[PDB]
């Protein structure tokens, strides 16, 4: 314990690596991030941050490409790096080529980028974790945790109380055949509601929002679009 | 990952002291004692050879007083071992000064060059300092006869008369009660002798002991060093008038 | 942040890993050197090993060029490898001037390597003394290269397990104008003395100068001739 | 090796003394000369003389270097360099050079300092000549006699052939030497705007300045 | 190409065409080769066109960094001394730039003549390109120093006329500026068409010459 | 292209050069140049040839002198001096030409008053008289004739003017505007000749 | 070690490796610095044992340029190649810019310089704390004190090195605005040795003027001390 | 045997500004010295929703420079939240255009777009990091006979300077009376040509017929 | 750093160098800043040491370009290398691009060399606060940099000592319209409440960078004399 944690090397007499089992709940901080996938549309939500009521609210999601968006939950600086790094590497791919990236190989060369820093002993682990949402031909959603892993989901959440949304969307199984986004992008809604603390802020106009689909590349769901969304949630 | 096992040699102490330059400056003061001298005709320096056996050459070497250069010479006081990198690195510099602009190198730049070098690393490194300090006694036709004095930490210092070494303090004593201005080369390395005989509490020198050697520039610095026969008359004399 | 001094200045002023380097050397087989008026003599008493080894594919004195020798006392792994490096120094010299290297030049290229492992970080201070032994233009010589990398100037030296006595013992038996026959029959004496369990055959190594001839290493047949006395 | 700054060196062997000799022009293209005070023979020792013809550039160049490696030498040693260990040291720096050649073509001139008793009281004996000539990459071409360089070597190898006896004293070897360059330097439209012979024994060195035609 | 600078009683009139062509073609006849170096120097192209372009708009960079960190604005020695050197270590790789740096500094009106080659010179009446002699030609034999503001600029197009009269590659509209102790202005962003203005007022035949 | 023209005396050395600026070839561009580079040491640094190579290098070498005067509070030697401008003219001379012709000239206390000739290729030898350029050619012969030992201040300079109303005689480009340098008496006089 | 971070946060905050260095500085020798309407002098303390260590040292009052003044105060060791530095800077400046460099210039270098050694991996902080005396590149004068932490600013006149917060309150209540050639050596001299012993070889001043710096001899030294002791009494 | 790496596979593009628009026509030919590669290679490339180039040099190196180019303007898009005005890209061009000086792109370049309101605006370069705003410019193999002919109509030589209005649909129409012109005048010019128009609101890709010899 | 590095993870998720460098921006001067919708005025306390200083060497509120400025906290040798860095990038970026840096884009530059340490080149995390404004496009903005690299734009932030102080009268005195002069009088009078006794010409120094001319201004001591009369708030 008080041995087995000074380095990103030691393994513990069980085998585990703490100086990355401690990065991995630095996610566990972070706001809730929800991310669900219809038949054909991939709509992510996360609970923006206010440190005090005169400061705007942190931002969640970031576009990676025309098809592809993220929704970091860790440490804000670990994740500029990794946006700039998938940005610069689908530009590169749609230079090189002329193709888009393939979303299953864009996820394999970040989820590695997250693995040098672990070999090594002057480096750390990414205290990040990323929700790598796209639609290449099919919608999917990704998520790459602080150790080299990545996983293809039907749902996430990230951190805060990300088991309370959770048990939301584990008992929902409407959402492979949840055409209709506004069908939809209220099943998400709901979920980040769920996470959200009660006796305390609602899900507000300050609150991110975004889609990806078959003929949808990514765009965010405008504040006096989002209001109404908002106003169905309250049923 | 060696961090546990790191000692930070360039790292400050709590009260503004470097403990590798403070622990090296003890290793130079319980190394053999050597004596600077400038007289009018020359500047004189002897260092205290270190008994280790009757079967040492002691014939043709001593370790402790070098030629950097023709006009540049050094006594050292310390760990012998690494002096002789930086005497090899010295009588680099001062063979590289005279490469680039055709010159001897005055005494008061090379040693500059050498205290850079020795400073660098207790500066950064994470390296051990050099455990040594030696005077370098030289002739430059700027301002005459020098005698600068090293330091581990790479600060330097002219002198007229220094002792570094074991029991310094008794050696330094002596010379400043006795150092004249204004003396003649046979006159300077009998003080050489008396402060050397003294700082070791022996009443007389033996000569298998204690070497000297001076510069006393002919116009053309003859850069003369004592065989052991030629120090008799020197113990001989200081018996005479001691 | 993987290179950095491991030998520090203890708190007394002294180089303590060093220090522990001197106490092995000062446990390991005496090799001995001595040099007379006509040529130099060093010796080293390797141990009666079983007869599975082949006492000839390990010699602890090895020879650096036409006229100089070696031999050290340590660990003879890095005696291998100081000693190859060694011999680039000395083949490096002579692929600039003609002659051949000479002692006094070659020592003090060695004992600058041996002081660079004593400072530069990550690595231990070589673990061994040698003694390099030669004949110049400026007569014979016989050097000795600490761990800590200071070199001495000898007439006659030991470097090996109990060397207090044994170069007590040669101080009251050794003059400068001592014949080479006579320097390795005193050789063989306080090898012979120091032995414990006197059995000097088979476990015994001389290397010889010889006023100017190529340095030779005696085979046993040219030693049981020197242990009638 | 240049028409460019025209200069020629001269070596030769006596009976227990060795002379060595130049021009003292530096002519800054190949007809003007600026100066007659660039002497080409150097002391890199009490005993080994240097002799450097061709472009000054790389004379003096290689003269910093050969002066920077003696004194290193030297004074590592506490011991006089000799002429055959310097000697092939010059051979190895030119060659360093193989491919960017520094233009000269150096003589090295200097006693061997034997080493044997020479006396049941004696310690070091009787000297050796030792001529021997290079070129630009630095070819040990050793001679037991005379030995020459320079835009004038095919001038100084015809005189000095018919010129030279074997076994001189200082004074007969000073004028040989000086005939065969005087009228070897007259021959040359590109060097020779005074003489320097400087002749040295065991003992002494004499340095003299010969009255040479200028023109 | 022509380039024009006087340092003459109360500022700097700088003065330059505005025609651009490859080998024998006009590309451009409507370039603009003063630069808004600095609020107080300004400069000039000629030679090559993007080897000077982009290294003057790349050392106004240098300036205005230098402007703020020491809170003192740059002079013009100074400007030149920067450009010079870089422009000095491309000496092989074919550039082709002749600068003239005029502007105000502590030190007076100061001027400077930079060249593709590292070359810096201090001057009263530089001027640079293919027409700059004939434009030398007249200024040597009409320059004052007390010239007012009203006839230094007449000055300044009459030489800018006769050098894009007698060279094929110098032409168009002519630019003339002037530097005062407290910024500059643009006193001529002018027209060619007045050959039949200075010499030959009337049009009435082929103007023989 | 452009005129050096050094003399020595034992008290004196006076370095003359045109005030030329040659740069654009079919005309002069300033008809009063700096090429001398005075350095703080009572030293002077005369350069020819190109105007671009003239400021990279004698500029160069004033900072690299004025530091080692400023980290030695000595003052470099002139023999220093002349070596050490040599050795940075033929460092470079294999990697870039600087086709620039020194005539580096100074007082020293233990060596007097000395001047030394430097090629574009590094050939740097002291001389007693020195001259650069074409005009080297038509300005030896009197510094050869009319030059003697122990020259006094006044009389070099008015061999000086006999080279200068040579030039405009029978050189091809007659230059007119000269300027000297005169070390003398502890002293860096400079004053201005025209024909 | 060799490239590790050995200067980093302290659990309250503070960068001991600096906060060490600045005790580095004030185990050293005073410097003090006055500035006037064109001149500036510079006086501080030298530690010489007699008839031996002949003044030589020179360890303060540093010449940076033609017209830079430097009276560091700490380790001497670091003081060489921190001046150095500086030096080398001075003239690639005046090559890169054809003009002298200001004295802002140069204490912002300083400044850079000695916080970048606090700011790289496996490098000692600087253990010097320097002021610097020159002119601007318009002529006027102006005087910048530095500290190993890297922090500079500029001072009508300042103390610094051993027991600095004594001269500075001294110096703080009896400084003219423009003082006389005289009045600036006597004010430093009586503010050098508040805590210097008075003797007249252990003050070093020099004064600085648009050119040619000027070391103040040991004739009026010895007078304005005689001066300062029945000053004292 | 000494492989000269640079070919002209001909081409021209014809830039003109209005008022509040500018229409960029291009040929499509594709061309070896005198053979023919393709009878359809576009020599323009849209950048942002009112931002196009022209480029009328080697089409290896133009296929490259456009794509370089809409690779750095949208790596600027994600990193600045908003799409670049053509003063923006006109000098980044100029950079990635001098960046390889001593190599440079054997490409002539026009770019074309609208900042203001509308205030339709031309750049054009020279294979070297070199752009002058202009009312009209041309590149490449017709370079030489078109850019006369836009001078004659758009600036004047002419005694009374007639049509000083000049709506959109003439200067499409002139544009065609241009391009045809060089049609049938050059070797290298094409026989299908695009005709952009840079309005307010977006742009136009209206394609014109030219002869194929 | 006993026995750990800069790269550590507390078993709490935070990092150990960065969470202790946030102690380090609690000892400068106070510097509050408001952005109203007709420019960003930028307030700064000033803590002369003594008289001898010049005041005017030292300083609170630089320009990163044309169009920015910033105050600091925390350990001011270590800003003006920030501030340094910043200087060349926002000009570097006008030379690329010819126009001017968004000052959210500019803190980006900031940011992530606010961790250069962390190695995905500095060695320990920058201990300062940065409190950055302008007026580049959509209005002007302010934002606010951290040691630990999170930046936040705010609509009236405060850093220094008493920040916590400053805020909490921002908070409650703020309102989202006001003119030009109403921020110039309520940044004055939030520091008159934390900072010394004199509300002086040197005690402040007051700058801002109007939308209209789109240019920063560092108020001489006369329009900072005309700010300090209104005294908004004459309560003792
Ligand atoms: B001059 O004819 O020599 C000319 C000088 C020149 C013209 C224009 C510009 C310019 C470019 C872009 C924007 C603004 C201004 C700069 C310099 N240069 C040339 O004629 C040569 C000949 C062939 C290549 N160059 C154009």
């Amino acid at each position: 314990r008080n041995l087995y944690d000074t380095d990103n090397i030691i393994y513990s007499p069980e085998g585990r690596l703490y100086q990355v089992e401690y990065a991995s709940e630095a996610i566990k901080q972070g706001t809730c991030a929800v991310a669900i996938k219809s038949k054909d549309y991939v709509v992510v939500s996360g609970l923006k941050k206010c440190i005090s009521k005169l400061s705007f609210p942190q931002e969640k999601i970031f576009k990676i490409d025309d098809y592809i968006g993220i929704s970091m939950s860790g440490i804000t600086s670990d994740a500029k790096v990794l946006t700039k790094f998938m940005q610069n590497e689908c530009l590169s791919h749609k230079f090189l080529y002329n193709e888009n990236i393939n979303i299953e190989s864009l996820v394999r060369s970040v989820a590695d980028k997250y693995q040098k820093n672990t070999q090594k002993s002057s480096k750390r682990a990414f205290g990040v974790g990323l929700m790598i949402a796209a639609y290449h031909n099919e919608p999917c959603i990704f998520e790459t945790r602080p150790n080299g892993s990545y996983f293809e989901y039907d749902a996430l959440s990230f951190g805060a109380r990300s088991h309370a949304s959770k048990t939301y969307l584990e008992k929902n199984l409407h959402l492979f055949e949840e055409c209709s986004l506004e069908e939809l992008i209220l099943h998400c809604l709901k979920a980040l509601k769920c996470s959200l603390s009660s006796e305390s802020e609602l899900t507000i106009s300050n609150t991110a929002l975004a889609v990806v689909g078959k003929n949808h590349p990514w765009q965010e769901i405008s504040s006096l679009q989002l209001e109404e969304y908002l106003s169905k949630v309250k049923m | 990952m060696a961090r546990r096992y790191d000692s930070r040699t360039t790292t400050f102490s709590p009260e503004g002291r470097l403990y590798q330059v403070e622990y090296a400056l003890e290793a130079i003061n319980n190394a053999s004692i050597t004596i600077g001298l400038i007289t009018k005709d020359g500047v004189i320096l002897g260092a205290d050879k270190v008994f280790i056996s009757k079967l040492i050459d002691k014939a043709n070497n001593y370790e402790k007083i070098y030629k950097i250069d023709k006009h540049i010479f050094c006594g050292v006081a310390g760990l012998n071992a690494d002096a002789n990198i930086l005497i090899n690195q010295s009588r680099l510099y001062a063979q590289r000064y005279l490469y680039n602009y055709n010159e001897v190198q005055p005494v008061s730049q090379l040693v500059v060059q050498i205290c850079d070098i020795k400073q660098s690393y207790t500066q950064y490194g994470g390296l051990r300092p050099y455990g040594v300090s030696f005077l370098i006694g030289g002739y430059d036709t700027k301002d005459g006869y020098q005698l600068y004095h090293t330091d581990p930490s790479g600060n330097y210092s002219g002198w007229f008369a220094t002792a570094i070494g074991t029991n310094n303090l008794t050696a330094s004593s002596v010379l400043k009660q006795e150092w004249k201005n204004d003396m003649t080369l046979e006159e300077g390395l009998l003080l050489a002798l008396k402060t050397l005989a003294k700082s070791t509490d022996t009443e007389i020198p033996k000569s298998e002991k204690i070497e000297l050697a001076y510069l006393t520039n002919k116009d053309g610095e003859v850069y003369q060093k004592y065989l052991t026969e030629k120090e008799i008359e020197e113990l001989i004399k200081l018996y005479t008038q001691k | 942040e993987y290179s950095f001094s491991l030998t520090t200045f203890s708190p007394t002023g002294k180089l303590v890993q060093i220090e522990y380097a001197l106490n092995r050397v000062s446990s390991s087989s005496p090799a001995l050197g001595i040099r007379a008026k006509n040529g130099v003599i060093i010796a080293t008493e390797k141990k009666s090993p079983n007869e599975l080894i082949e006492e000839n594919s390990i010699f602890k004195i090895q020879q650096i060029s036409e006229h100089i020798g070696i031999v050290y006392a340590g660990m003879p792994g890095d005696f291998r490898v100081l000693l190859k490096r060694a011999r680039k120094e000395a083949i490096r010299y002579s692929l600039q001037y003609g002659s051949e290297i000479l002692v006094k030049e070659l020592v003090k290229i060695i004992a600058s390597i041996v002081q660079e492992f004593t400072q530069t970080g990550g690595v231990r201070p070589f673990g061994l003394s040698l003694l390099i032994c030669g004949v110049d233009v400026y007569g014979y010589h016989l050097y000795q290269i600490d761990p800590s990398g200071c070199y001495f100037n000898w007439m006659a030296t030991c470097v090996g397990k109990d060397y207090q006595n044994n170069m007590s013992f040669l101080e009251k038996r050794y003059n400068k104008d001592i014949e080479i026959e006579d320097a390795i029959h005193t050789a063989i004496l306080t090898l012979k003395e120091s032995y414990e369990g006197v059995l000097n055959e088979k476990n015994i190594e001389i290397g010889v100068a010889y006023d100017n001839k190529p340095f030779k290493i005696l085979t046993q047949n040219e030693i049981k001739d020197y242990l009638i006395e | 090796i240049y028409n460019y700054n025209g200069g020629c060196v001269l070596g030769m062997s006596g009976s227990n003394c060795v002379a060595i000799a130049c021009d003292l022009r530096l002519g800054a293209n190949t007809f003007t000369t600026v100066s007659t005070k660039f002497s080409k023979i150097f002391k890199m020792n009490n005993n080994v003389y240097v002799g450097l013809s061709g472009l000054a550039t790389d004379i003096q160049t290689l003269y910093e270097i050969l002066r920077y490696r003696v004194n290193l030498y030297e004074v590592r040693q506490d011991a006089e360099m000799d002429v055959e260990c310097f000697a092939n040291m010059l051979s190895s720096i030119l060659y360093s050079n193989r491919f960017s050649p520094y233009f000269v073509n150096p003589i090295v001139v200097g006693f061997k300092l034997k080493h044997y008793v020479d006396e049941e009281g004696e310690k070091k004996v009787n000297y050796e000549p030792y001529l021997t000539a290079y070129d630009l990459i630095g070819a040990k071409c050793e001679t037991r006699d005379f030995v020459v360089n320079g835009v004038t070597s095919e001038q100084l190898f015809g005189m000095c052939e018919s010129l030279y006896v074997k076994d001189q004293d200082e004074n007969g070897l000073f004028e040989t030497i000086s005939q065969c360059l005087l009228s070897a330097l007259d021959r040359d439209c590109i060097s020779g705007w005074g003489a320097e012979v400087l002749v040295l024994t065991p003992e002494k060195i004499i340095k003299k300045k010969l009255k040479a035609r200028m023109d | 190409t022509t380039t024009l600078a006087f340092k003459f009683k109360d500022g700097i009139i700088v003065a330059v065409d505005s025609r651009a062509s490859m080998g024998s073609f006009i590309s451009s006849q409507n370039v603009e080769k003063i630069i808004e170096i600095n609020k107080n120097i300004l400069g000039t192209m000629a030679g090559g066109a993007a080897d000077c372009l982009y290294w003057e708009k790349y050392l106004g960079k240098i300036i205005k960094i230098y402007e703020l960190r020491n809170n003192e604005k740059i002079s013009v020695r100074a400007a030149s001394t920067i450009l010079s050197n870089i422009l000095y270590q491309y000496k092989g790789y074919g550039l082709c730039c002749g600068i003239i740096l005029s502007g105000y500094d502590h030190t007076g009106f100061n001027m400077f003549y930079v060249d593709d080659s590292g070359k810096k010179v201090e001057g009263n009446l530089f001027s640079c390109g293919s027409g700059s002699t004939y434009a030398y030609s007249i200024l040597d034999s009409a320059y004052d120093y007390n010239l007012n503001l009203d006839q230094a600029v007449e000055l300044a197009r009459n030489a800018i006329y006769h050098a894009t009269f007698r060279d094929g590659g110098s032409g168009g509209k002519v630019r003339v500026f002037h530097i005062h102790k407290n910024g500059y202005d643009k006193i001529i962003e002018g027209e060619d068409v007045f050959d039949l203005h200075y010499h030959y007022t009337n049009p009435e035949q082929k103007d023989q010459y | 292209m452009d005129t050096l023209i050094g003399l020595r005396g034992n008290n004196f050395v006076v370095l003359a050069a045109d005030t030329y600026s040659i740069n654009s070839i079919i005309k002069l561009k300033n008809d009063d140049n700096t090429k001398f580079y005075d350095i703080h040491g009572n030293k002077c640094l005369l350069l020819g040839g190109s105007i671009g190579d003239r400021l990279q290098f004698g500029e160069f070498i004033r900072k690299n002198v004025h530091l080692y005067q400023y980290q030695n509070n000595t003052d470099m030697f002139v023999k220093s001096f002349a070596f050490f401008t040599r050795k940075n003219l033929a460092y470079y001379l294999r990697r870039n030409p600087f086709e620039v012709n020194c005539l580096i000239a100074g007082y020293d206390k233990k060596d007097g008053y000395q001047l030394y000739w430097c090629d574009y290729l590094s050939n740097m030898d002291s001389v007693n008289k020195g001259a650069h350029g074409y005009g080297a050619y038509l300005v030896s012969a009197i510094l050869d004739k009319y030059y003697h030992e122990n020259l006094t201040v006044d009389e070099a300079l008015d061999i000086f003017k006999l080279c200068f109303e040579e030039l405009k005689k029978r050189f091809l480009l007659t230059q007119i505007n000269y300027e000297l340098r005169i070390m003398y008496d502890n002293k860096v006089e400079t004053q201005y000749v025209t024909v | 070690s060799y490239d590790r971070a050995i200067t980093v946060f302290s659990p309250d905050g503070h960068l001991l490796q600096v906060e060490h260095a600045l005790e580095a500085v004030k185990k050293g020798g005073c410097a003090v610095a006055i500035k006037s309407s064109n001149f500036a002098v510079l006086a501080v303390e030298k530690k010489n044992i007699p008839k031996l260590q002949n003044p030589k040292t020179t360890e303060k009052l540093i010449k940076l340029d033609e017209h830079n003044c430097l009276a560091f105060a700490g380790l001497n060791a670091d003081a060489r190649v921190l001046v150095n530095k500086t030096r080398l800077e001075c003239q690639r400046y005046y090559l890169n810019m054809d003009e002298p460099a200001p004295v802002d210039y140069i204490a912002k270098y300083v400044a850079k310089v000695q916080q970048k050694f606090t700011h790289r991996g496996g490098v000692r902080p600087f253990g010097i704390a320097t002021l610097i005396a020159g002119f601007k590149n318009n002529k006027e004068i102006c005087i910048y004190q530095t500290e190993p932490s890297g922090i500079y600013a500029a001072w009508k006149a300042q103390a610094i090195g051993k027991n600095a917060k004594i001269v500075q309150e001294f110096l703080e209540k009896n400084y003219q605005e423009n003082m006389e050639q005289k009045d600036c050596i006597f004010l430093a001299l009586k503010a050098i040795f508040e805590v210097v012993e008075l003797s007249s070889k252990n003050v070093e001043v020099a004064l600085l003027t648009e050119k040619d710096l000027t070391f103040i001899e040991e004739q009026e030294i010895n007078s304005m001390v005689e001066l300062i002791d029945q000053e004292r009494t | 045997k000494r492989w000269y790496p640079y070919i002209d596979n001909g081409g021209t593009v014809i830039g003109l500004t209005g008022k509040d628009y500018v229409i960029l026509a291009a040929d499509t030919r594709l061309s070896l010295s005198y053979s023919i590669y393709t009878r359809f290679c576009p020599k323009i490339s849209k950048l942002t929703d009112k931002c196009i180039i022209g480029s009328s040099g080697m089409q290896s190196d133009i296929k490259t420079l456009h794509s370089l180019l809409q690779k750095k303007i949208q790596l600027f898009v994600l990193e600045h939240s908003h799409y670049p005005d053509i003063h923006v890209i006109a000098r980044l061009l100029c950079v990635i255009l001098y960046s390889r000086r001593f190599f440079p792109y054997y490409a002539f370049n026009i770019l074309a777009g609208v900042d203001e309101n509308n205030k339709g605006v031309l750049y054009n370069y020279d294979s070297v990091g070199s752009y002058c705003e202009a009312t009209h410019s041309c590149v490449g193999s017709g370079s030489q006979l078109i850019l006369p002919i836009l001078d004659n109509r758009v600036e004047q030589k002419n005694q009374l300077i007639k049509n000083t209005n000049f709506n959109l649909g003439d200067d499409i129409n002139f544009v065609k009376d241009a391009i045809t012109s060089a049609t049938e005048r050059d070797i290298y010019t094409g026989d299908k040509t695009l005709i952009y128009v840079i309005d307010k609101m977006g742009i136009n890709v209206n394609t014109l017929d030219l002869k194929q010899d | 750093e006993y026995d750990r590095g800069v790269n550590t993870f507390s078993p709490e998720g935070r990092l150990f160098q960065v969470e202790y460098a946030l102690g380090a921006i609690k000892l400068g001067s106070t510097a509050v800043g408001i952005c109203v919708n007709d420019g960003v005025i930028l307030a700064s306390e000033r803590r002369i040491s003594s008289t001898l200083i010049e005041k005017d060497s030292v300083e609170k509120l630089l320009s990163i370009d044309d169009h920015i400025g910033c105050a600091m906290s925390g350990l001011m040798a270590d800003a003006r290398t920030l501030i340094d860095y910043a200087r060349v990038e926002c000009n570097h970026y006008k030379f690329i691009y010819n126009e001017n840096i968004n000052i959210k884009s500019c803190v980006e530059l900031i940011s992530e060399l606010a961790l250069d340490f962390s190695n995905l080149i500095m060695s320990r995390p920058f201990g300062v606060a940065l409190l950055i404004g302008g007026v580049d496009k959509n209005g002007p903005c302010l934002w606010y940099t951290e040691p630990s690299g999170t930046n936040t734009r705010f609509s009236a932030a405060s850093i220094g000592s008493a920040q916590e102080g400053a805020e909490l009268l921002l908070q409650e005195n703020y309102k989202k319209d006001m003119t030009f002069e109403q921020a110039e009088i309520l940044a004055l009078t939030v520091l008159r409440q934390v900072m010394e006794d004199k509300l002086s010409t040197s005690n402040v120094e007051i700058c801002a960078i109007k939308k209209s001319d789109q240019t920063f201004y560092k108020y001489n001591t006369d329009d900072i004399s005309r700010i300090i009369d209104v005294l908004p708030s004459p309560v003792y």
